[PDB]
């Protein structure tokens, strides 16, 4: 009788959560990933004179 | 007897719930955006020197400092920039499975198939690293572990319950409940407020540090999760089973967003990795070679194939310069 | 090119010689895992044997030493941790006869024995089969038939014929035969000479290894 | 010397230049394998001699195209003087150290059959070193002194510049040393197969024991057992031929026993060498490439 | 941690004479050990030192060939052999006990050192400043001036600043110029550039009250600095 409580009521609590579309979490995403692309040493290459691993 | 119905009745509200924000397709957004293109990485420095399979290992808050665990019994403290090993801790139980680096640089846990969780200070008046504290009180193999400060550590067992030990104390401050299968992965934010934990039940669940209740579950996966990677910007993770296939979720979206799969691959995925800007998804596979995914449009990049045996871990550093990737062939590869 | 950094380097080579040592000398030491349906087969051979979760039994035997890991008390899934055992030397699996009526028993130990015998990691590793319980068997074949465990057993009750029947069937869970061995072997409480008989399994298969190693096979 | 075959001179030529081809390929193979498989950490004692011989094996057939030359210019030298003695004293410091690792490969695989537990926990990279840079060492001693011996000699021939300079060949009438060094690489050699057979006997034995128990490795003890039994026939049908008809054939070209059948024991003579020459080719291909992994590499290459 | 040294007292010109640093509290083996010598009223000096298990011997030019320096790992003692002594090793030896890694803080505890009266190229550390009063609560900056560059290539400059209390066993004050050692306040900052550096005290404190050293620890031919001396 405790575990079907115990599950209802988390489902419930997952339930009462807030809602966003996916289309603005993608935006975000991107949005994110091209603000640090040039602070990226593996994305975009770095010389050697000043990489730490010569 | 109506307690099911309505568990049914509350999965069937949250799938359409997930459904009615399903608007659009990541990669109907990321048309817009550049491929990578090719990305080749050079193995700089190898770490050689276990004489057993490297099982774990986890960078310091330096990015010099990095701790290796390998089933000889051995906890070996590498200087990334020199190759050098800083220290040797003797360990009591070689089957360790899990290792973690103090956010400081003066504690560094290990556990395994014991059920205890060692802690060794590094910062110590002798010259010997000496055992700190022995948390004991889990009935499953300790999968993963890491700190949140210098007297707290979230640690998972394979009991599917994880727990929350205060170091100077020596018990559990809040236990976390609620899965069905061993948990496998642990990946606490940066923020250190949440943490999301994959078990073997092809389910993700986030928790708080504090309340200690399970607030979003993500599904999606086909088998055992193995490995569990948190977004940079701490709204969203990326998990990799044993289905040959990793999945990104976002906490804000509630749901998945795309998955990283080719038809050539056909084993699992032992670890996985971000990069400093989360463009390039660093995932370790069981063919002896570690992959690169494009986080936005799904393309792998690149390959790391410079191992004998399974790729068992990956770390990139905070500064994102190099990837240290470990492996079974007891070879510890730093590639740039 | 270095002010202090040769300490260092002194330091790491030092530690290097520690690490290749202690390899070394954990490499002449047999690795044993030890596996069983029940308590009773499995405590029965630790206790046997000579001088929290895994158990680790170290015991010397004519100047070879054997480190036993018992993993019974983990209750987590196998799949996870029993990759860690590949570089096992053997799997000594304990099986209590005394256990047919006692309920199904039988039946999760066969389940087992062909898990762990058809496994990826344990594709060659050597299987050590002790059938314990032999003389609570022998008293309780007399009165509790043992086609309540076998429903195809036509043949008799008596010892040296069900003893028999059992071997065969575990031996024919193996459905590759020339790539592994089997020990069976049936014991006491009072035998005393099991310690020889895992010796020979294990110089079995370092006979083996050296044929290996040698340019042979 | 005046015995002189002819069909000496039309048979090495491409029988040698063969041998070349194949041994160079196979010793760049395993020196590829050895190099790109085993570490540091994997060298044992077995691995050092077998790297050994295979650096033996390799320098012979560097070697062999100065004899080929040789041959085909129907036995006349015309590379300088000293070239000839640096190639009839790598000849044979190549084949004798080979044999010799051979030898002590042979010693050791009998160590570890017999005793298995005292062979399986020791560390033999030091043993091995040593012994390999001894024998090493004592092989060029004993030929620094040919070395700077002086080896050419004219026998003249039947033309208007017959003064043929031979090269450490068809020496004139006795010379102590030659026959001294011969007679030494006789009874050294000997002494070294009377070692190998008696391992090779107590390892098929051992082998064959039949255990009154099931037998454990009946494929494994199979394999072993034919693998053996190829290498010492191999090795007998090289190494032997040559060392029986080699003495007698030197007494009776040093004049010390100028005994009937020259011309016979002087044929007999000149198969051997090619014996020895397509066992330096067999030895490593028997060794190695049907170990354990060569042919796991091969199929995996193939598949 | 603790260090006792024993074989001091009055020794003869020529004579030859043992000395013996116990050490107990530390993992022995794991510890480099130096000698600094202490004339009366001098700036110190170093004499020999041993590394981890005995790897490699260091011996100063200045006294090269009449010290012998050797270390016992079972008892966990420091041995000195000195032969043919002169009336210039007068002075009070310290073990020094020290440690290198990544993050190490070498020279970190000193021993009480033992008193030896006899009857009867290097990197120059410009010490200018010898001794100035100063009243409590101001602020104090002491000047050190090297003769080469203490800059290495990897970045982290080498030099060591030590404090010695009248009566009482000089200690780590800082090492490297920027990270403090495990048990001094936070009062003591440095500010090092090229063969420039300065140490600065916020508040002066009756503890403070000691000899200033700058050693340079770039090569291992070490010079210790001349001393500045405060008061309360
Ligand atoms: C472990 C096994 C044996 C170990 C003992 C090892 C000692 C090594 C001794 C080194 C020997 C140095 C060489 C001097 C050896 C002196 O060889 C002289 C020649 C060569 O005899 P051959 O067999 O006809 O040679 C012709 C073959 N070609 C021409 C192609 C070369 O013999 C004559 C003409 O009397």
């Amino acid at each position: 009788i405790a575990q079907a409580r115990k599950l209802v009521e988390q489902l419930k609590m997952e339930a009462n959560i807030d809602r966003i579309k996916v289309s603005k979490a993608a935006a975000d995403l991107m949005a994110y990933c091209e603000a640090h692309a040039k602070e990226d040493p593996l994305l975009t290459p770095v010389p050697a004179s000043e990489n730490p691993f010569r | 007897d109506q307690l099911r119905q309505e568990a049914e009745q509350l999965k069937n509200q949250i799938r359409d719930a997930r459904k009615a924000c399903a608007d659009a397709t990541l990669s109907q957004i990321t048309n817009n955006i550049d491929p990578v293109g090719r990305i080749q990485m050079r193995t700089r420095r190898t770490l050689r020197g276990h004489l057993a399979k490297i099982y774990a290992m986890h960078w310091g808050t330096d990015s010099r400092l990095l701790v290796s665990a390998s089933q000889d019994g051995k906890l070996i403290i590498w200087d990334s920039y020199t190759t050098n090993k800083v220290h040797a801790i003797p360990l009591r139980s070689s089957w360790v499975m899990t290792c973690a680096y103090a956010p400081s640089g003066n504690y560094v846990a290990c556990g395994g198939l014991d059920n205890i969780c060692s802690i060794y200070n590094l910062k110590t008046r002798e010259g010997n690293v000496r055992v700190s504290r022995e948390l004991a009180g889990h009935t499953g193999y300790l999968s993963c572990c890491r700190f949140l400060d210098d007297n707290q550590i979230v640690t998972s067992s394979g009991d599917t319950t994880c727990a929350l030990w205060d170091i100077e104390t020596g018990q559990q401050t809040t236990t976390f409940t609620g899965h069905t299968g061993d948990v496998m992965s642990l990946s606490l934010a940066p923020d250190t407020r949440l943490f999301v934990s994959g078990a073997c039940d092809a389910s993700a669940k986030l928790w708080d540090v504090r309340e200690g209740m399970c607030r979003q579950t993500f599904t999606g996966h086909e088998s055992d999760i193995n490995a569990i990677c948190f977004f940079p910007n701490g709204n969203a993770f990326a998990t990799g089973s044993d289905d040959a296939t990793c999945r990104l979720f976002d906490l804000r979206a509630d749901q998945e967003l795309m998955t990283y799969s080719h038809d050539n691959i056909i084993c699992g995925i032992t670890s996985v990795s971000f990069s400093k800007s989360g463009r390039l998804l660093l995932a370790g596979y069981d063919d002896f070679n570690c992959n690169v995914w494009d986080a936005l449009k799904a393309d792998r990049a690149g390959v790391l194939a410079g191992h004998d045996n399974r790729v068992s871990c990956l770390g990139v550093t905070d500064d994102g310069m190099a990837v240290a990737t470990g492996s079974w062939d007891s070879f510890l590869k730093i590639w740039n | 090119l270095s002010a202090e950094d040769k300490a260092a380097v002194e330091r790491s080579k030092m530690i290097d010689r520690n690490l290749r040592e202690d390899g070394e000398k954990a490499a002449r030491e047999v690795k044993l895992l030890l596996l069983g349906a029940g308590e009773s087969g499995k405590s029965t051979i630790v206790k046997q044997m000579k001088i929290t979760g895994i158990v680790e039994t170290h015991f010397t035997f004519k100047d070879l030493h054997f480190k036993m890991f018992d993993v019974g008390a983990q209750r987590s899934e196998r799949k996870k941790w029993i990759h860690c055992f590949e570089g096992v030397t053997a799997i000594i699996f304990c099986v209590a006869l005394s256990d047919y009526d006692l309920v199904n028993r039988m039946h999760e130990s066969m389940k087992l024995f062909d898990s762990i015998c058809n496994n990826k990691w344990f594709t060659d590793t050597s299987i050590i089969l002790f059938l314990n319980k032999k003389d609570l068997f022998e008293e309780k074949i007399k009165k509790s038939p043992l086609t309540i465990c076998y429903p195809e057993y036509a043949g008799s009750n008596t010892y040296e014929e069900a003893a028999a029947y059992i071997q065969c069937q575990f031996e024919d869970l193996n459905k590759r035969k020339d790539t592994k061995e089997i020990y069976t072997h049936f014991t006491c409480s009072t035998d005393t000479k099991n310690v020889q008989f895992v010796f020979d399994a294990v110089t079995d298969v370092i006979i083996k290894n050296n044929l290996k190693d040698c340019g042979l096979f | 010397s005046h015995m002189d075959s002819e069909f000496r001179y039309t048979l090495f030529p491409i029988v040698y230049s063969i041998i070349f081809v194949l041994g160079v390929i196979a010793n760049g193979y395993v020196l590829w394998v050895f190099a790109r498989l085993y570490p540091c950490k994997k060298f044992n004692e077995i691995k050092i001699f077998m790297v050994n011989l295979t650096m033996a094996d390799m320098l012979f057939l560097i070697t062999l195209p100065l004899w080929i030359v040789y041959y085909q210019n129907q036995g006349n030298w015309i590379l300088p003087k000293f070239l000839c003695n640096v190639a009839g004293c790598l000849f044979f410091i190549n084949t004798y150290c080979s044999v010799a690792f051979l030898g002590v490969i042979t010693y050791n695989r009998f160590q570890a059959v017999t005793r298995p537990i005292k062979t399986a926990q020791a560390n033999t990279r030091k043993r091995g070193i040593s012994l390999s840079l001894v024998i090493w060492v004592a092989i060029v001693g004993a030929a620094s002194y040919f070395l700077i011996l002086d080896s050419t000699n004219t026998v003249p021939d039947s033309a208007g510049s017959g003064n043929v300079t031979r090269c450490f060949e068809h020496y004139e009438k006795g010379s102590v040393p030659v026959l001294i060094i011969h007679i030494f690489i006789v009874f050294s050699f000997f002494l070294v197969f009377l070692i190998i057979l008696f391992c090779n006997l107590v390892i098929i034995r051992t082998l064959l024991m039949q255990p009154v128990q099931q037998q454990r490795n009946a494929e494994v003890k199979r394999r072993a057992l034919w693998m053996v039994c190829t290498v010492l026939a191999v090795f007998i049908i090289c190494f032997v031929p040559h060392h029986v008809v080699q003495l007698p054939w030197t007494l009776a070209e040093l004049g010390f026993q100028d005994s009937k059948f020259h011309q016979a024991i002087n044929d007999a003579h000149q198969v051997t060498l090619c014996l020895l020459s397509t066992n330096c080719v067999l030895d490593p291909v028997i060794y190695c490439f049907l170990t354990k992994k060569f042919r796991k590499h091969l199929t995996e290459k193939f598949y | 941690v603790q260090l006792v040294e024993s074989g001091g007292g009055l020794v003869q010109p020529g004579g030859s004479r043992k000395l013996s640093c116990s050490a107990s509290g530390f993992a022995f083996s794991s510890f480099g050990m130096h000698w600094v010598r202490q004339a009366p009223e001098k700036g110190l000096e170093w004499v020999a030192y041993i590394s981890s298990g005995s790897g490699t011997i260091y011996y100063a030019d200045t006294v090269k060939g009449r010290f012998t320096i050797s270390r016992d790992d079972p008892k966990n003692t420091l041995f000195l052999q000195m032969t043919s002594l002169r009336s210039e090793d007068t002075a009070m030896y310290y073990c020094v006990r020290s440690i290198y890694y990544y993050g190490s803080s070498p020279f970190d505890f000193w021993g009480q050192g033992t008193t030896l009266t006899v009857s009867a190229a290097d990197i120059v550390m410009t010490q200018a400043t010898s001794s100035v009063p100063v009243t409590p609560g101001e602020s104090v900056s002491i000047s050190c001036r090297s003769s080469k560059s203490l800059l290495h290539s990897n970045g982290n400059t080498y030099l060591y600043w030590f404090l010695q209390r009248p009566g009482q066993s000089p200690q780590l004050l800082i090492y490297r110029m920027s990270n403090l050692a495990s048990g001094v306040p936070d009062r003591f900052s440095g500010s090092g550039s090229g063969t420039a550096f300065t140490l600065t005290i916020s508040r002066l404190e009756a503890e403070d009250v000691g000899v200033y050293y700058c050693m340079q620890h770039l090569e291992y031919p070490l010079t210790f600095g001349a001393g500045t001396k405060l008061e309360l």
